[PDB]
RNA sequence: UUAUUAUAUGCACUUGUAUGAUUAACAAUGCGAAAGAUUCAGGAUACCUUCGGGACCCGUCUUGAAACACGGACCAAGGAG
RNA sequence: AGCUGGUUCCUUCCGAAGUUUCCCUCAGGAUAGCUGGUGCAUUUUAAUAAAUAAUCUUAUCUGGUAAAGCGAA
RNA sequence: AAGAUCAAGGUUAUGAUAUAAAUGUCCCAGUGGGCCACUUUUGGUAAGCAGAACUGGCGCUGUGGGAUGAACCAAACGUAA
RNA sequence: ACCUAUACAUUACCGCUAAAGUAGAUGAUUUAUAUUACUUGUGAUAUAAAUUUUGAAACUUUAGUGAGUAGGAAGGUACAA
RNA sequence: GAGGUGUCAGAAAAGUUACCAUAGGGAUAACUGGCUUGUGGCGGCCAAGCGUUCAUAGCGACGUCGCUUUUUGAUCCUUCG
RNA sequence: GCCAACGACCAUACCACGCUGAAUACAUCGGUUCUCGUCCGAUCACCGAAAUUAAGCAGCGUCGCGGGCGGUUAGUACUUAGAUGGGGGACCGCUUGGGAACACCGCGUGUUGUUGGCCU
């Protein structure tokens, strides 16, 4: 019956990958976490005082503490069934900032100045993302000579 | 399995930075335009690692047979999968058509060998001018001077009398 | 009388018919392992605050009569 | 719409004069239409087809021909015939086909004037036909005008292939069958 | 083969007030003709306001009709209850105004006829004001009570102040194990 | 410059078109023929007949009951949230 | 008696679960999940969105399976 | 660092949708004996065998189809042309 | 090409859900006219004709949908007092 | 805070019943049948060897593919009112 | 460029074998009263006088050893999704999406932050 403690199946999950051996160099500190910033977890084994428990590795969650040496991150964490919400407090060695928000901060900045440029253009914005529609009318020239080459194949052999 | 051939081109995606990705082609027997790129990435896949949709489908074009009351001889050289079994094959074809050569092979394929329509993959095809028809079978055609028994008939069920009372009548003379 | 231990069958269709339902941005911000010391002078720094178009404009008038700080960022 | 027609046949014509090769601007705005079920499907699908407010077999929806649909389209394609639907196919199925979703229920049409009655406000839009530019042109209140045609209901098409649940390559029907649609689309309204 | 007219088509709320009353019904009748005769959402809530069974219609005090008075640009306000008004001692100083209300107890009726004010019913009101001018809708503290308390009684994830559902308030009566962190644990 | 289309085409009358489930012009026939009562149309009443197709025994525990699972020959009346 | 058997009119509408945990528990309960009913508060998700819920896509994280490796530990 | 006061901002800043959704009470029944199939798998030579993972059915589901059939296929059933 | 499920399309019809109005009758509304006012044409008034006394705790009006054990709710039916 | 219930969310507990009794159970053994076929029985494939010579007249290693269900296990679907 | 101190990223910085290193300098490298630490003034503590860029360190070279990245390998492997597709099965074609790895090949062999100095 079962599997149960923490570290269960963390062979790998707290595996410091080959030549990233040793010692948390200093940068991670040096980021400063500020709440409603949003973090990632990233389970640090070497570090092994404010462990993010297993589940906890690449859920990502918004900062609402600072504590002298932890930084707690709320991650919303799918139960058998009502999302419930938990603080974990986990340091900043397995703590890592999410460049997901930075997305949409120079969305913001980007916006301004098509907005800005548009409107001293006088006419028109549309600054909403649009996904990679079906294209155009593609004229390809010769130049460098005409295709054709068609294919395949004698692929016998063992 | 309505045999229409088509020329199906594909480059693969498009960037302003990335030139010019560079232009691959294909006949394909197909019934349907869609059937001409699905086999059209499948036999590129083979040289040319090129999945759709990592891949820029270009155009699809139908290809005009020049001859279809002229008289050819068509050799295609083709690749079947048996059950434990892939092997080559070349065999020759008297059609109007090379769209009729190849319905006419998927047919003979599906026969002989129990060659699978999926299980059959083209290869090549050629006109054969001038014996260079190894074909037994074809080369009885090419014979001067071409006069052939008809052998046998076909008898239409019955009649436009369902009771056929004036007997079929195998004689003929 | 080998029962079954363990089959996490329909569970899933259980929970997306009345949601797992996400709760909340809150503009109502909870609270809960701030380290007391923020909060004792969070709550002084709601009270001091009193109401404030004059209390601001008093303290610009101090900042401008005292210039003020060029010693704090250095340090 | 006369002379978009005009525009394509123009750009091949000068192209094949010059020997240059001008392929044809790739296809906006695809047709939808359920060949599958409810019941004996997996639940992904399930929930895409919900979404696409395809509810019983044979309703069919417009949908924008985007990056984000062709994905929804491809997890649902043994689910879904689909193509490009020509002008004269959207035409016959908002004029005799087409319902309005007003609070809930869904209300006539067949009137210029209750098409002006929401979609004046998206200008130059008030008439039944003005509805159907919106939609085939893949105009810019094609969510409003999409969601306004509540799924049209279409009989059955003329002979519809007995292996059905194959790709179009094998014969099939599902697939993005492409401009072939249209013949199926007109005899199946 | 509908995907999927499954539910919720069945929805939560009554188009008629449950009451046998021939008076409640009357003033919902007379309401439900203001609503869309004359536009305006004073007639359309108060329709439904009727319809409001007993609990979402917990009796309103005199000292929060005064309490109202306080603020601005209310001085010449009749005061719209759709409830039942209840008498508050502890106000020595009962301002003047109209109040409307489907019943005032009487304490409460005393009270507002020495302000001097008048005990209105809700039809002499729509007479007044069809278009509800200078009303003010008063709705009643619905977490007074002692059910509201009960519910969430659960033990574990940090709460309650919930109440047990306590016959008997005392010492032996859930003072022991599950309190207090003495015997076992903290609730 | 030319073609096309719409507006400047009102009032009377109208078995005109639609008015959002627009079946009726027109006509023939039976017949209500006082009470009495003819004739026509229509019908898986009971039940009979003739034809096709479908119909395995309910109650129940059970994963599943027509079961070579168990109670119940048949009927009335008492008879259990 | 946690067992077996039976439980007495109809129609309409919605509609399960054999799973979790604890229990001399394991032929059973409680408990959570699924179920209905009762409603309530607001509908730009409401009566004549610049507020979301949750599925694609996108952007941004995670992982040691398939495959591969052993002239890598 | 929070609470937060004040001023600036073209288009609200992926896509379909919303059958309206969220929320509370009942602490509600019923369930706690599952069964089968695609796919993935462990034990076992294997089993209509014992046991998981994901998902759908059957359980609670006829009808049409697989001659037949709880489960497979197609499809979810008001009454009829 | 043909055959064919309670599927699918349309239509009538049942129910359930939805969505909207219905509640000046000493009054309202329609129709025809005579008179009068303004004007081409409209209203007022007089007269004559016609409709309207709504279980407004229901009807008129509308659309979408319906398998179903366990179970839940809703509304009736029968029986004795 | 400690002393402890290991059936470790916490009964305080020895045998035997072929003299037995009850309430049930095909959720469950024995037993028929069904699946399986390792094991058993029967039959092959390849062929190093035996056989004076000569692999197969009759045989046949090391290997390997089956069939049968009549061995025995494996199973518990059905049957314990 | 070099050098120092303080560092980031963390082998392009390592390894191996040579060559070279001017100047402000690290270093090489000396002395042992004192403080201080060592069995031993090797380290460590102190004093800074005589030498030297050979070494450390740095740079430069190397079809090296290793390490990085891209292609190639390979749309293969593998796999999601589909069929009243195939095969006796084991499994396998097709069809819609996604997509490796070893290897081989090419090209690089520390870059840069702060702060001070030196500049061939």
């Amino acid at each position: 019956t079962n599997s149960k403690g923490y570290r269960r199946g963390t062979r790998d999950m707290f595996s410091r990958p080959f030549r990233k051996h040793g010692v948390i160099p200093l940068s991670t500190y040096m980021r400063v976490f500020k709440i409603g910033d949003i973090v990632d977890i990233k389970g640090h084994g070497a570090v092994q005082k404010g462990l993010p428990y297993k589940a906890y590795h690449g859920k990502t969650g918004r900062i609402f503490n600072v504590t002298q040496h932890a930084v707690g991150v709320i991650v919303n964490k799918r139960v058998r069934g009502k999302i419930l919400a938990k603080r974990v407090n986990v340091r900043i060695e397995h703590i890592h900032h999410s460049k997901c928000r930075e997305d949409f901060l120079r969305r913001v900045k980007e916006n301004e100045r098509l907005l800005k440029e548009a409107k001293e253009k006088g006419q028109w914005v549309s600054l909403k993302r649009q996904p990679e529609q079906p294209k155009k009318a593609h004229f390809v020239k010769k130049l460098e000579e005409p295709i054709a080459l068609a294919p395949i194949p004698y692929e016998f052999i063992a | 399995g309505l045999l229409k051939e088509y020329e199906v081109v594909g480059r693969k995606l498009p960037s302003e930075k990335e030139p010019q990705t560079p232009l691959y082609k294909m006949r394909i027997f197909a019934p349907d335009n869609i059937v001409a790129k699905s086999r059209f990435w499948y036999f590129l896949r083979q040289l040319k690692k090129f999945k759709k949709t990592t891949g820029e489908i270009v155009s699809i074009k139908q290809v005009y047979e020049t001859s279809p009351v002229k008289i050819k001889n068509f050799g295609i050289w083709l690749r079947y999968d048996s059950r434990s079994g892939t092997h080559n094959m070349y065999r020759e074809y008297r059609d109007l058509t090379v769209g009729g050569a190849v319905t006419q092979c998927y047919r003979d394929m599906g026969a002989r060998h129990r060659a699978r329509a999926h299980s059959i993959q083209i290869i090549k095809v050629d006109s054969i001018p001038a014996a260079k028809t190894r074909r037994v079978h074809v080369k009885q055609f090419h014979d001067s001077k071409i006069k052939f028994p008809l052998v046998q008939r076909v008898h239409h069920k019955g009649n436009r009398k369902l009771f056929s009372f004036r007997k079929p009548r195998t004689y003929f003379q | 009388a080998k029962s079954k231990n363990h089959t996490n069958h329909n569970q899933n269709k259980k929970a997306h018919r009345n949601g797992i339902k996400r709760p909340l941005r809150k503009r109502h911000e909870s609270t809960l392992g701030m380290d007391v010391k923020f909060l004792i002078n969070q709550r002084y720094a709601r009270k001091g605050n009193l109401s404030r178009e004059e209390s601001v404009k008093r303290y610009n008038e101090r900042i401008a009569s005292q210039k003020g700080k060029p010693k704090p960022v250095t340090l | 719409y006369i002379k978009a027609e005009q525009r394509e046949i123009k750009l091949r014509r000068l192209a094949k004069k010059r020997n240059q090769f001008y392929v044809p601007a790739e296809a906006k705005l695809a047709f939808v239409v359920r060949i599958r079920g409810i019941n004996k499907v997996a639940p992904k699908v399930r929930k895409v087809l919900q979404l696409f407010r395809l509810r019983q077999i044979n309703n069919g929806v417009f949908i924008k021909l985007n990056k984000a649909t062709i994905n929804m389209l491809r997890i649902a394609e043994p689910y879904i015939t689909w193509g490009y639907p020509n002008l004269k196919s959207v035409r016959e199925l908002i004029y005799k086909r087409g319902f309005v979703k007003h609070n809930r229920q869904r209300v006539p049409i067949t009137d210029n004037f209750v098409i002006e009655r929401k979609l004046r406000q998206a200008h130059q839009i008030q008439c039944v036909e003005d509805l159907v530019h919106e939609i085939f042109t893949v105009g810019p209140n094609f969510k409003y005008a999409s969601n306004f045609l509540w799924p049209f209901k279409l009989n059955t098409p003329t002979g519809g292939w007995r292996k059905k649940a194959n790709h179009y390559v094998n014969g099939g029907d599902f697939g993005n069958r492409e401009d072939q649609i249209n013949r199926l689309l007109r005899k199946m309204v | 083969g509908i995907d999927i007219n499954h539910k919720y088509d069945r929805k939560v709320r009554r188009t008629e007030p449950k009451s046998q009353d021939v008076y409640l019904r009357l003033l919902v009748k007379l309401y439900r003709f203001l609503q869309r005769r004359t536009n305006k959402k004073f007639n359309r809530i108060i329709l439904k306001r009727l319809f409001m069974s007993k609990i979402n219609r917990p009796p309103l005090s005199l000292q929060r009709i005064a309490r109202f008075f306080k603020a601005a640009n209310q001085p010449e306000s009749t005061i719209v209850v759709v409830g039942t008004v209840t008498d508050d001692a502890r106000l020595l100083v009962v301002p003047k105004l109209t109040v409307c209300a489907l019943h005032v107890t009487q304490t409460a009726r005393e009270r507002i006829l020495k302000a001097g004010g008048e005990v209105l019913t809700f039809d002499q009101l729509a007479l007044r004001s069809p278009t509800g001018k200078n009303t003010l809708l008063l709705q009643g503290r619905r977490t007074a009570r002692t059910a509201c308390k009960h519910f969430g009684k659960a033990p574990g994830v940090p709460h309650s102040h919930t109440r047990p559902y306590v016959r008997s308030k005392g010492r032996k009566f859930e003072r022991a194990r599950g309190r207090r962190s003495s015997c076992g644990y903290k609730k």
